[PDB]
C-alpha cells in the first residue's frame, strides 16, 4: 500500500462489463458516475492504482 | 431464481445489465421485497453444476 | 465450490405486493374489532389508518 502500483491507461475502447470475469467482487462501486453507465461516456484517461 | 454474486444487485428496479435486460426484468415502481442468501453447500459441485 | 465467494450461487426470491383497489385477500394476523358508529374513533380499514 505504501508502493501502490500506477498504470496509465489511454487510447484503448474500454468495456466495463468483463471486470466482473476478472474479479470476484460483489459491489462495482463508483463515486461520481454509475457502475451501469460506464459504456456510454467516456473519458480522457483512465488511472488504475492497485 | 438463482443468480451469480455479481448479479444479485441487477435485481433492483432502475437497474440495467445482462441479467436485468434479458433474464429478469423489474418495474421502475416496484413495491416489494428481494430476499437473496448464498447457496454455495446446494447449487455447486465439483466439476460445475 | 473453488471459486471466490464473487461467483457463488445466490438463491433469489422476490416478493411483489399488490397495491390494487379490489378487496384485499393477504391479511395479517391481526384481530379486528366491532363497529362503532357515530363517534369519534381511530379507524384502521385495511391498513388504512
Amino acid at each position: 500500500v505504501y508502493a501502490w502500483n500506477r498504470k496509465r491507461i489511454s487510447n484503448c475502447v474500454a468495456d466495463y462489463s468483463v471486470l466482473y470475469n476478472f474479479a470476484p467482487f460483489f459491489a462495482f462501486k463508483c463515486y461520481g458516475v454509475s457502475p451501469t453507465k460506464l459504456n456510454d461516456l467516456c473519458f480522457t484517461n483512465v488511472y488504475a492504482d492497485s | 431464481f438463482v443468480i451469480r454474486g455479481n448479479e444479485v444487485s441487477q435485481i433492483a428496479p432502475g437497474q440495467t445489465g445482462n441479467i436485468a435486460d434479458y433474464n429478469y426484468k423489474l418495474p421502475d415502481d416496484f413495491t416489494g421485497c428481494v430476499i437473496a442468501w448464498n447457496s454455495n453447500k446446494l447449487d455447486s459441485k465439483v466439476g460445475g453444476n | 465450490p473453488t471459486y471466490g465467494v464473487g461467483h457463488q450461487p445466490y438463491r433469489v426470491v422476490v416478493l411483489s405486493f399488490e397495491l390494487l383497489h379490489a378487496p384485499a385477500t393477504v391479511c395479517g394476523p391481526k384481530k379486528s374489532t366491532n363497529l362503532v358508529k357515530n363517534k369519534c374513533v381511530n379507524f384502521n380499514f385495511n391498513g388504512l389508518t
